[PDB]
Order: C-alpha cells, then sequence, then structure tokens
C-alpha cells in the first residue's frame, strides 16, 4: 504494497 | 519542456461558496505520476495543499482543509482536479498543481515535484 507517505 | 500542467477553474467567490479546480497535463505518462496542489499567497511561502498517488488509492489533505476539499484524477483523461468547497478568506491564493513521478508513494514535500504548473487565481471574499 500500500503507498506510503514520505 | 515537452511536459505541461495547465490549471483552471479559478475566479471570485464569496464566503461559503464552492469551486472546481481542473488540471489538464500533457506530455508526460500520467498514470505514474503523484499529482499534488499548492497555494501560495501574496508574502506567504507555498504550501501544501492535497495530494493524490498515481493508482488514485490513496489521498492526504493539508489539516486546514481537510473535509472541505477532495482531490481526485481521471487517468483517462490525464487531468486533476480538486473540488473546493465552504471556501474562506484564508483560502484566497494562488493554486498549483505538481506532479510527482513514481508510484505508490505520496509527500507533501514540493522539493519533490518535478513539473509545475503556472496557476490560477482564487479569491475569496467576505460574505
Ligand atoms: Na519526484
Amino acid at each position: 504494497q500500500a503507498s506510503q507517505e514520505y | 519542456t515537452e511536459v505541461q500542467l495547465v490549471e483552471s477553474g479559478g475566479g471570485l467567490v464569496q464566503a461559503g461558496d464552492s469551486l472546481r479546480l481542473s488540471c489538464a497535463a500533457s506530455g508526460l505518462t500520467f498514470s505514474r505520476y503523484a499529482m499534488g496542489w499548492f497555494r501560495q499567497a501574496p508574502g506567504n511561502e507555498r504550501e501544501f495543499v492535497a495530494v493524490i498517488t498515481a493508482s488514485g488509492r490513496t489521498t492526504l489533505y493539508a489539516d486546514s482543509v481537510k473535509g472541505r476539499f477532495t482531490i481526485s484524477r481521471d487517468n483517462a483523461k490525464n487531468t486533476v482536479a480538486l473540488q473546493m468547497q465552504s471556501l474562506k478568506p484564508e483560502d484566497t491564493a494562488v493554486y498549483y498543481c505538481a506532479a510527482d513521478y513514481g508510484t505508490s508513494r505520496y509527500t507533501r514535500r514540493q522539493s519533490e515535484y518535478e513539473y509545475w504548473g503556472q496557476g490560477t487565481q482564487v479569491t475569496v471574499s467576505s460574505a
């Protein structure tokens, strides 16, 4: 996998 | 460059009204980019508003607009939208759309966006 903040 | 992001839909509204911004993107593989909206008011630094991942499966909103603004994308038409409701004077700004190359990720950090539109003006008058 699920999208992650960076 | 060959990449172009063109924002539209700005205008003058009264506090409490709604407005829908759109960005038309060309010259890039649109489905591979996170798309963000940013805004800058005179004498202030440009700031984060919202971002949507390349897949569209995740959205993130600035605290000041969460619950009022909605970001969406149309990968078949290469467009991004920002639906703005319950507008306030503090929302007056030039609104920019920007593209960040890469799937499965999203960021508030402006340095990470490769491409930027030229902006559309949103002005909210006191009711
Ligand atoms: Na980037």
